[PDB]
């Protein structure tokens, strides 16, 4: 077979000691699912520095804590423009996710509070910046420098998938570097607790699985499909599915067919068409072995699992950092106000904030 | 070349979700 005695024995013990770590790791989430925390800090407690990113998302704001001199990512929510958007229960999950989850690849929420007019979310400063900025700089990763940040991809779904939580929101544009070059996911407002089947229409074209396109009942398999689209993009500096307008797209990703650049190795071809596989009962993570099937296949081979969860692994690529509120990964953007008014908004709406 | 298509595209910049 592929592998001996000895080798078989040790990835059984090392799988079996996934399924450990996931169920201790199911038992502390939902303790803090169910008790989530709230109203750690408040906003005199920081001063604000500089914007590091905008859109209908809100606002995230580099800040300085005043008696650490620690600086963190505040993400700013206007209530009545969550409300208006009708992103009520988007905004409240995504901040009990985060309070829950506890993963090295996770981003930490360290403080949570509201006021009068808004809602916060104090998270750990990623200061390297997006992946996006990088991988179009750059222009493409090689091989063995995009499958150290699969890993944690994979390692990041496996987690919370165990959880029952399908995240829908992966692209580089969502993902973050740190200072030792590790990979930080953020975003949760499309992220759900899924033990079955789920329908809404969410995502990123370029991103998007084929069942979501066809509007399907459809499952964490999604997550399995973006990761090839992530792979892809990340070794070729393009994805596989793109044209003018989100239309054509959708044509090319429900087609069944894939082209690759003439430098991809075969093995990373071969993970990728089983990622990027139309048919689910034949896609990698959709099957009885599970994400076994990613993580044993051959493009991972070199992959020490456990290396890259204890972040013992030495990345391919610092960001540069220059100190503690060093925002140069970051873009620029016009400063506006944090308007806080005399009088509380939405407060039934927010309470479980 | 496919890289020359992605750039034709007009998707090269940080997209949106829908
Ligand atoms: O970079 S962010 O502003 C950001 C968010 C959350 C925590 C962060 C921590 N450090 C820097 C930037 C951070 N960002 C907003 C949405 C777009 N995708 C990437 C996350």
């Amino acid at each position: 077979g592929h592998m001996g005695n000895a080798a078989a024995a040790k990835k059984g013990s090392e799988q079996e000691s996934v399924k450990e770590f996931l169920a201790k790791a199911k038992e502390e989430f939902l303790k803090k699912w169910e008790s989530p925390s709230q109203n750690t800090a408040q906003l005199d407690h920081f001063d604000r520095i500089k914007t590091l990113g905008t859109g209908s998302f809100g606002r995230v704001m580099l800040v300085k804590h005043k008696e650490t001199g620690n600086h963190y990512a505040m993400k700013i929510l206007d209530k009545q423009k969550v409300v208006k958007l009708k992103q009520i229960e988007h905004t409240l999950n995504e901040k009990r996710i985060l309070q829950a989850v506890n993963f090295p690849f996770l981003v930490k929420l360290e403080f949570s509070f509201k006021d009068n007019s808004n809602l916060y979310m104090v998270m750990e400063y990623v200061p390297g910046g997006e992946m996006f900025s990088h991988l179009r700089r750059i222009g493409r990763f090689s091989e063995p420098h995009a499958r150290f940040y699969a890993a944690q991809i994979v390692l990041t779904f496996e987690y919370l998938h165990s959880l029952d939580l399908i995240y829908r929101d992966l692209k580089p544009e969502n993902l973050l570097i740190d200072q030792q070059g590790y990979i930080q996911v953020t975003d949760f407002g499309f992220a759900k607790r899924v033990k079955g089947r789920t329908w809404t229409l969410c995502g990123t074209p370029e991103y998007l699985a084929p069942e979501i396109i066809l509007s399907k009942g459809y499952n964490k398999a999604v997550d399995w499909w973006a990761l090839g689209v992530l792979i892809y993009e990340m070794a070729a500096g393009y994805p596989p599915f793109f044209a003018d307008q989100p239309i054509q797209i959708y044509e090319k990703i429900v087609s069944g067919k894939v082209r690759f650049p003439s430098h991809f190795s075969s093995d990373l071809k071969d993970l990728l068409r089983n990622l990027l596989q139309v048919d689910l009962t034949k896609r990698f993570g959709n099957l009885k072995n599970g994400v076994n099937d990613i993580k044993n296949h051959k493009w991972f081979a070199t992959t020490d699992w456990i290396a890259i969860y204890q972040r013992k692994v030495e990345a391919p690529f610092i960001p540069k950092f220059k100190g503690p509120g060093d925002t140069s990964n970051f873009d620029d953007y016009e400063e506006e106000e944090i308007r806080v008014s005399i009088n509380e908004k939405c407060g039934k709406e927010f309470t479980e904030f | 070349t496919t890289y020359a298509d992605f750039i034709a595209s007009g998707r090269t910049g940080r997209r949106s979700a829908i």
